[PDB]
């Protein structure tokens, strides 16, 4: 029986706020 | 448009001949009252930036929506207010 | 018998179906005079039905689980009449009218001018090559085997 | 729902403030002339 | 490339409102783009599907947290049977209190989505259990994204960016994703399932902390190495086994029993570990025969022109391909797309059939929407494959270096290949529609015993030859004294058999004059599709009306009215006609198995067995009888939960009807409207203040095209998903 | 800015240059023909592509051809 | 903005409540918003700031 | 080239005509005539003609 | 041939019309059309419309290069009036157009050279597989 932490929720959107700025940096060597 | 005769070509003035006129522009200076204008020169003065303006709309746009979204009462909006109802059965009786 | 399918006299469903129809006309038929036109109608549509169905169950054809006839068109010699017997007679018709079709085009495509025959039909040379369309496969061997039946110089686009 | 309020700040965000930067960004990108 | 087109100087010249558009619509378009080199072109290419692999896992990690975050996947694994899977939570402002009620279902404290993509069963199946679970592979997906897009950026740089003959090692290519990407990847996923998910089926819980020590099997690896494999395969499960608990569980992990679990209703589990074993093993086995740097292995080139008949029957052979396919990235694309749509198609068949998850076949409308939803992608990916190949005998063929090869022998016989598939579809046309007339006059006049009923008795002699002994024709395995019965009577047999000779199941349902008639239409729409297609691209290069269109490109609007008029004359053009033929026959496709069944679900099968022989018959019995529900989600009375169907049911329709609009009516008339419109905003007061920096004209003859079939297509799927959900959520049966 | 080419099977019958609406053609003293005269496109920057030439050329096939291109607000014929 | 007030307030999804004035001031409000947004990225799009005028 | 009144079949590929037999109407002698053989048909192409001048090389004897 | 200038002649008797000049002509190119009459007589407009054209030299302003030609086209075909135009540019630039060396282009005049002329026949060009990765169209060659 498990309901997911909020300091699980704030991990996954750290992730994932890393994960965009990965593919701003990949997307800007695309178009250049 | 030289206008002399039916002659609308003037290489002089090539701004009658492509018709470029100004129909309803007026050119009166005086509008407004002195301290009207310095009230307004004074305190809508800050918004003249256009960069500052952009930043300051979105960042002001942002935080407004996010605040009335996130606080607004549940007797005004009905998805915070929730179900108030029991649910209702599956035709298969699957919940 | 064949995929579980059961003979149309032996079937129930067959019989079924053949009762509710009749029920259905007389049903229909109550509310005429006996001698006026509208019931001799409905009594002949009745008797073609009992006809029909008769005709149906003696045939030899076979019935489905709903109670109508299914047909077989493997090439059962039990079946043929379903299938390859009206297939046979088709092919000769329409190989006649093609045959026929074909033969009237290549003798007018020799003529002063072939379009005005193409839209205007000369009856006699028609009639004259309809009829000798009795005999169209020999005549489509033959030319087949002669070869005058293909071309080899045909116009093409850039491949 | 863990948070259960994160929703009511996250969809008007993308719903409406993402569509008009993005779109604001991407017409002054293209009424250019550089 | 001053202006937003970069990679375009013509469209970025242009002073209207077309430069916005050709710049979206040629943008990935790299071969087209100015002063582009093939090196570039390889690295961009590279650059841009490590972009799309990186998109594909954040969409599955998204759909595992937004699982675990807000479903019901531990309520409903506790009772799989009696809980409807919730997919996402729902927050519209818009929204009423009645619309909030309505849709609070299952368990839930809110309006929720009920989840039809059968994702439960899936991640249930594989031995996925919790919460947790789901967060920690929603996390490793993340990961997983980011490092693809991290290769991406590395593999652009100019140390460890890749040169264009190692994109042109054919050899070493295969060789090394045939063996790794597909063997060894299997050999993975049977080291999961026997190590991990068929513990779990049997009440056991394994995961990274005690891996290292849950024996897979009593005596591990011992008769593996001793030769004695037949010691993994001694105590199967039993029939009474319950699926996640020990009553009656065995010890076996790779059986061959064949069949069904009987209270899933699905394969089994070492079933599927000893397939993936066995497909791992030969892939690995297979990736080991192509030459490389070791001086063994076969040469692609060499097979290739060994490859040629005497006599010359084919010409000249295979010769020349080799540099065909390697040089030219469309012809590799088309084949790759074919292949993909095959096996699209055969996922789709063999899924719905053949469930391979516990607890599917029993939700109805995850069925239904797996089974269309893969079909339409096979239906798009086949008419891509046929464009793109268009592309290449368009772009990239050289007639000097195929001469008399197979593929030039193919556009020399184009006319006589072109008229026999003409010939196909007007036979299968014309007398397929003559039947269903023939059949609806004879039920019209009250007389359903006079219509042309043909039993299909090559399908059913072939469902016999597999053991189903309903017809009676007691075939091979239908037959005790067949060698092949024999042969497998101890093997796979039992339990084969007593699945195919269950009528419940999907399991090579039964089938009469209607399933006969409806194969014949799906035939005649194959056979037209591949018509449209093919004449598309034998024609691409020229035709008689047009004998230089390969000056022209794969995509022009016309060569004007001379010549009695060009319209549609292009190869796109072709595309753009049979995406029509494709939707009609993926519609007729999946028409005929939801009705089918809809009729089994519901045990009334003599419904369809009598009603699917007429045309009337399936206007009334399918269509206008399951539309109720759907177009009663909201009345004057209130509102149901299928109100939302009901919504993007009309709203499908309108789309739909919209396309029409661009289809129709074409440039010049709204050319001319847009005229007026600016003469009259040059001429407004108070308008005149605010001028357009793009001078506004009508869209492009090719993109009206382009944008009627967009809103068309997109009618189409909106509407056939409305329908075919709420019709089948609207009674579960 | 569409491209017109001439081929060498012209035959100087001058159609095209009467039948083209923004005088992109015009036709020029050769040797090669009973007319000795050839068709000539030096205007092209006024072409806009409505083929009309292509329309008027007697040969089994065309002579002048018109390659659509680049557009400007020339070849878009736009009066605003 | 004065007459952007009233449709917003006699027309909306809070009308018949006690806080309709509110709800459509602030709508008005945010109207007035995005119409400035609107013009400044016109203005910016439109305009350099060497050009004289036109 | 071919005399007046020849029976030919046209070879270039790009012809209306091609693999089909036409009929010489007239021979040009001038020395630089590029296609100086004028040969009818008897059906019209889709622009609606029936004549096309053609070089000696494009001609079978046929 | 010496290209003619411009001067001020007077301009058709026409009532106007919304099919006249906009900002393009303000801000780019307009087309001016001159002709002699020998008497007076009514036309239609390529605009819209019909005119009276005065006797003697006339002078009318057009949007595009099209309307030009077509009005021109009109008058040599059924008045018998020769015609000539010219491009205006904003900044005062006049650029001489129609007859460009005073012989009409379906009449062939000595001094003309080739333009866009190939030495070959349709059929011989090449193909786009042969020119790939080059700039050239096949057309071009
Ligand atoms: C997907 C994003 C999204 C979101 C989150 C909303 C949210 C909302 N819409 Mg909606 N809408 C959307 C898309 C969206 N809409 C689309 C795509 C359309 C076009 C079909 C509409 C058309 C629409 C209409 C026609 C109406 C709404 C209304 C509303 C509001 C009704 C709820 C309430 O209590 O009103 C109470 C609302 C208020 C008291 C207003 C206060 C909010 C202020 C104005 C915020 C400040 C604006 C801000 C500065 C802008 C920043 C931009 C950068 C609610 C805020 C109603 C409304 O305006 O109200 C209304 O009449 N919507
Ligand atoms: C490819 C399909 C095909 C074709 C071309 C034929 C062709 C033919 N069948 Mg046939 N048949 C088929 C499938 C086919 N059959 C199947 C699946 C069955 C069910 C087992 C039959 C059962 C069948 C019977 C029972 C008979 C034929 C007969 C015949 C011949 C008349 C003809 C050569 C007849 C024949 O050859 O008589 C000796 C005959 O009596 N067929
Ligand atoms: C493709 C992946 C995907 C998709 C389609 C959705 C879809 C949705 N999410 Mg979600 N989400 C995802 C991944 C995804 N999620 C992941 C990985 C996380 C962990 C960080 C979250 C965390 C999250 C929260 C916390 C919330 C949502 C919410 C929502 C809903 C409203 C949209 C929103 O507010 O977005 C917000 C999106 C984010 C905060 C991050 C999304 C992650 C990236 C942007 C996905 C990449 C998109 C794509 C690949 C880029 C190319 C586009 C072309 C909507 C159903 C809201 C909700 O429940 O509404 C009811 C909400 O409050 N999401
Ligand atoms: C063993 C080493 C190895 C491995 C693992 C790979 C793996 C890969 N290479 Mg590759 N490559 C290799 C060596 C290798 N390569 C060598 C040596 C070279 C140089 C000679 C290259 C040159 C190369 C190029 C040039 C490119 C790749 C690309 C790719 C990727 C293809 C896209 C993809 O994920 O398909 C995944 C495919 C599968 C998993 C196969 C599955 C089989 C079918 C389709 C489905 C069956 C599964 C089952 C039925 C469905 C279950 C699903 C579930 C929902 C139930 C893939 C990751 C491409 C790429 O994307 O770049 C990043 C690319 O452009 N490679
Ligand atoms: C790639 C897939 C994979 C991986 C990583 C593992 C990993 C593991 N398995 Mg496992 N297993 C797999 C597939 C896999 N298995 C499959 C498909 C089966 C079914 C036949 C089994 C059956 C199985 C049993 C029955 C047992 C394990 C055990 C183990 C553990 C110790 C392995 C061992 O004894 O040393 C490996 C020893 C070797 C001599 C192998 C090295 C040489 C191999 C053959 C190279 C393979 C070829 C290579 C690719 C090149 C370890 C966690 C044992 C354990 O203690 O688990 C807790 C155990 O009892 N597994
Ligand atoms: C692996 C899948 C795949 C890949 C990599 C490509 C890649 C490509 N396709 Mg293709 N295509 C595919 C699947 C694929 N396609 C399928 C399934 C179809 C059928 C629907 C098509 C139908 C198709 C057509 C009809 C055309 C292409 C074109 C193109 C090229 C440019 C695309 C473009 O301009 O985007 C622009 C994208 C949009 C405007 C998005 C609109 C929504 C590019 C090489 C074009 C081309 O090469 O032109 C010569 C072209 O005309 N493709
Ligand atoms: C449901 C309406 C409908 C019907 C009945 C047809 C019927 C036909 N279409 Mg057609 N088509 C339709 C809608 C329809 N089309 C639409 C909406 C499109 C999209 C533009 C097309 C696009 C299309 C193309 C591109 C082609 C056809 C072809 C055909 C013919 C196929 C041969 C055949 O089955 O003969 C049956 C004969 C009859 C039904 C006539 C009954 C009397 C046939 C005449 C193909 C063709 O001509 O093949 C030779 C072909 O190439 N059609
Ligand atoms: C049934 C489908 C359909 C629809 C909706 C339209 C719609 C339209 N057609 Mg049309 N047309 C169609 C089929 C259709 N056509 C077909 C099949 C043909 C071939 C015969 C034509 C031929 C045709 C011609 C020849 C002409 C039109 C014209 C028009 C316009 C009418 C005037 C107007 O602005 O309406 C106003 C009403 C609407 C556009 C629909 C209502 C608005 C909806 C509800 C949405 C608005 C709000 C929306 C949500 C905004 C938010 C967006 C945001 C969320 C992104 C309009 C764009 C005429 C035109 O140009 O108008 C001057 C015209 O001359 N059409
Ligand atoms: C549906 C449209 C609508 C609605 C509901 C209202 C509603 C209202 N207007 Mg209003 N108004 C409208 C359109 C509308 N107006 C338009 C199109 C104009 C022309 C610009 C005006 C100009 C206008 C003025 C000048 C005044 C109002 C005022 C008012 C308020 C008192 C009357 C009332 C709330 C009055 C007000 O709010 O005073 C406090 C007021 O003085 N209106
Ligand atoms: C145009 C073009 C193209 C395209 C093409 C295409 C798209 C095609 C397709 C095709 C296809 C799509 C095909 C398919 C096929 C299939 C097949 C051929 C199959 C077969 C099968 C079989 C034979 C089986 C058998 C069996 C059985 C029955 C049972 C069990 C056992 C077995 C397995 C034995 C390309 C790119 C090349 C390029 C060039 C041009
Ligand atoms: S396409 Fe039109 S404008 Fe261009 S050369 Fe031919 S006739 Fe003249």
């Amino acid at each position: 029986m498990t309901s997911i932490s909020d300091s699980q929720i704030i991990v996954a959107l750290v992730s994932a706020f890393i994960t965009g700025i990965l593919a701003l940096r990949l997307g800007k060597s695309l178009y250049q | 448009k030289y206008g002399e005769k039916s002659v609308y070509f003037d290489l002089g003035e090539i701004d009658n001949t492509t018709g470029n006129w100004d129909l309803y522009g007026n050119d009166d200076p005086n509008r407004y009252n002195g301290f009207q204008n310095k009230f307004f020169e004074t305190f809508a003065g800050a918004f003249t930036k256009r960069g500052l303006l952009l930043k300051f709309l979105v960042l002001g746009g942002a935080t407004t929506i996010g605040y009335l979204g996130s606080t607004s009462s549940p007797d005004l909006l009905a998805i915070k207010n929730g179900p108030k109802q029991v649910p209702v059965m599956g035709p298969r009786g699957r919940k | 018998d064949v995929a579980g399918l059961t003979p149309c006299k032996e079937s129930k469903g067959f019989a079924k179906r053949e009762k509710q129809e009749i029920k259905k006309l007389e049903s229909r038929l109550k509310l005429y005079a006996p001698d006026s036109a509208p019931a001799l109608a409905l009594n002949a549509t009745i008797e073609k039905t009992k006809r029909r169905f008769a005709f149906y169950g003696n045939e030899g054809l076979l019935c489905g689980t709903d109670g109508l006839p299914h047909l077989i068109v493997d090439g059962d010699q039990a079946h043929l009449g379903e299938f390859v017997y009206p297939g046979l007679v088709f092919l000769y018709i329409a190989g006649w009218i093609g045959w026929v079709g074909r033969a009237y085009l290549i003798d007018v495509r020799t003529s002063k001018k072939p379009t005005e025959k193409e839209i205007i039909i000369d009856v006699p040379l028609a009639l004259r090559i309809m009829s000798k369309g009795l005999t169209w496969p020999v005549a489509a061997i033959g030319e087949l085997r002669s070869g005058k039946l293909v071309e080899k110089s045909a116009n093409i686009t850039v491949s | 729902m863990t948070a259960s309020y994160l929703p009511s700040i996250f969809v008007p965000l993308i719903g409406l403030v993402f569509p008009a930067i993005t779109m604001a960004s991407l017409f002054i990108y293209i009424e250019q002339d550089e | 490339a001053s202006r937003f087109p970069k990679f375009s100087r013509g469209l970025s010249q242009d002073p209207t409102t077309r430069r916005i558009w050709f710049g979206i619509a040629t943008a990935h378009d790299f071969e087209s783009h100015d002063d582009m080199t093939e090196e570039r072109l390889y690295q961009k290419i590279f650059a841009s599907h490590f972009g799309q692999l990186a998109i594909i896992f954040l969409w599955t990690s998204g759909n595992l947290f937004h699982v675990a975050w807000q479903g019901n996947f531990e309520a409903w694994g506790q009772d799989p049977l009696h809980v409807r899977p919730i997919a996402h939570a729902i927050w519209d402002p818009h929204f009423g209190q009645p619309a909030v009620e309505a849709f609070t279902r299952g368990g839930a404290s809110g309006p929720v989505n009920i989840a039809y993509s059968g994702v439960y069963q899936w991640w249930y199946t594989i031995g996925l259990r919790t919460n947790q679970d789901l967060y920690g592979g929603s996390i490793f997906l993340l990961f997983v994204s980011a490092l693809f897009l991290i290769a991406g950026w590395l593999h652009l740089q100019p140390k460890w960016k890749p040169s264009v003959s190692w994109f042109k090692n054919a050899e070493s290519r295969l060789n090394h994703h045939l063996s790794g990407l597909f063997g060894v990847s299997s050999l993975a996923w049977t080291g999961h399932l026997v190590h991990v998910a068929i513990p779990e089926s049997r009440g056991e819980h394994v995961r990274w902390n005690n891996l290292l020590t849950a024996l897979p099997h009593p005596q591990g690896l011992g008769p593996f190495f001793a030769g004695q494999w037949n010691v993994y395969a001694q105590n199967p499960d039993s029939n009474s086994h319950l699926f996640g608990t020990s009553e009656g569980a065995g010890t076996a992990i790779l059986t061959f029993l064949g069949g069904f679990h009987p209270q899933t209703q699905s394969l089994w589990l070492t079933d599927m570990a000893h397939h993936h074993l066995a497909i791992a093993v030969i892939f690995i086995i297979a990736g080991h025969m192509y030459r490389t740097n070791f001086g063994i292995g076969h040469s692609m080139k060499e097979i290739l022109e060994a490859h040629t008949p005497p006599g010359g029957r084919l010409g000249r052979g295979h010769k020349g391909l080799y540099d065909t396919i390697n040089n030219s990235l469309h012809f590799q694309l088309g084949l790759a797309l074919a292949s993909l749509g095959v096996i699209t198609s055969l996922v789709a068949q063999h899924m719905y059939s053949l469930p391979p998850y516990a607890f599917l076949a029993q939700d109805f409308t995850t069925q239904a929407a797996l089974y269309t939803h893969h079909q339409y992608i096979a239906g798009f990916i086949m008419t891509g494959a046929f464009a793109h190949g268009a592309i290449f005998f368009i772009r990239d063929y050289n007639p000097e270096q195929n001469k008399d090869n197979v593929l030039a022998r193919m556009l020399e016989h184009k006319e006589a290949i072109i008229s026999h598939l003409s010939w196909a579809s007007l036979f299968l046309g014309f007398h397929t529609l003559g039947l269903y007339v023939h059949n609806d006059v004879m039920l019209a006049f009250g007389t359903p015993e006079k219509q042309i009923l043909i039993e299909p008795v090559f399908a059913q002699w072939i469902q016999s030859a597999h053991g189903k002994a309903l017809y009676g024709f007691d075939v091979l395995l239908s037959s005790a004294d067949s060698p092949a019965f024999n042969a497998g009577q101890t093997l796979w047999l039992p339990g084969w058999l007593d699945a195919i000779n269950n009528n419940s199941n999907s399991l090579f349902l039964t089938i009469g004059p209607g399933d006969f008639l409806v194969h014949h239409a799906i035939a005649l729409g194959l056979h037209t599709t591949t018509l449209i297609l093919v004449k598309g691209a034998l024609d691409a290069r020229g035709s008689k009306l047009m004998p230089d269109k390969k000056e022209f490109g794969y995509s022009f609007p016309c060569d004007g009215p001379g010549r009695g008029g060009t319209c549609d004359i292009s190869a796109w053009d072709a595309f753009y006609l049979a995406v029509f033929w494709m939707l009609n026959t993926i519609g007729w496709v999946t028409f005929y198995w939801h009705w089918k069944h809809i009729t089994l679900w519901q045990g009334n099968v003599a419904q369809f067995n009598e009603s699917s022989t007429y045309l009337m018959g399936w206007l009334r019995d399918y269509l206008w009888l399951n539309s109720s529900q759907l177009i009663n989600g909201y009345n004057p009375f209130g509102m149901n939960s299928l109100s939302v169907w009901a919504w993007m049911f009309l709203f499908g329709h309108l789309v739909w009807a919209t396309g029409f609009m661009f289809l129709i009516s074409w440039r010049g008339y709204w050319q001319e409207l847009i005229e007026t419109l600016a003469w009259a905003h040059e001429r407004t007061p108070l308008a005149n203040l605010v001028r357009w920096k793009d001078k506004p004209v009508a869209l492009s003859i090719v993109q009206a095209r382009l944008v009627g079939l967009a809103h068309f297509s997109v009618g189409y799927i909106f509407t056939y998903a409305a329908f075919l959900i709420a019709s089948t959520s609207g009674k579960f049966g | 800015a569409h491209s017109v080419k001439i081929y060498d099977t012209c035959i100087g019958c001058t159609q095209c240059v009467r039948a083209c609406p923004t005088d992109v053609l015009e036709m020029v003293p050769w040797d090669g023909c009973k007319a000795s005269q050839i068709a000539s496109a030096p205007r092209t920057e006024d072409c806009v592509g409505c083929k009309r030439c292509e329309s008027a050329c007697p040969t089994d096939f065309l002579s002048v051809r018109v390659y659509l291109g680049a557009e400007t607000t020339r070849s878009m014929g736009l009066a605003y | 903005g004065y007459l952007l007030v009233g449709p917003f307030v006699l027309t909306g999804p809070l009308r018949n409540s006690a806080v309709r004035g509110e709800a459509g001031s602030l709508a008005a409000a945010g109207l007035v918003t995005i119409l400035t947004m609107c013009l400044t990225i016109y203005g910016i799009a439109s305009f350099k700031e060497g050009e004289p005028s036109k | 080239g071919p005399k007046r009144g020849s029976i030919v079949k046209v070879l270039r590929r790009e012809s209306y005509w091609f693999n089909d037999t036409g009929k010489v109407v007239a021979v040009d002698q001038a020395p630089g005539v590029r296609y100086p053989v004028v040969v009818r048909f008897d059906k019209v192409n889709y622009a609606g003609v029936s004549t096309n001048n053609y070089s000696p090389d494009e001609l079978e004897a046929a | 041939t010496p290209p003619t200038l411009n001067a001020d002649t007077p301009a058709p008797i026409f009532g106007g019309s919304t099919g006249g000049l906009l900002r393009k002509a303000q801000v780019e190119e307009f087309y001016v059309i001159t002709w002699e009459s020998p008497k007076e007589q009514i036309f239609e407009m390529p605009t819209g419309g019909a005119a009276i054209m005065r006797s003697g030299p006339n002078l009318l302003k057009l949007a595009r290069k099209e309307q030009c030609l077509a009005l021109g086209a009109r008058l040599r075909t059924k008045f018998k009036i020769q015609y000539q135009f010219y491009r205006v540019f904003p900044n005062g630039e006049v650029q001489y157009l129609h007859p460009k060396d005073g012989v009409y282009p379906e009449k062939v005049n000595a001094g003309r050279s080739p333009v866009g002329v190939n030495n070959r026949s349709i059929g011989k060009n090449a193909n786009p597989a042969e020119l790939k990765f080059a700039h050239k169209q096949a057309y071009d060659l």
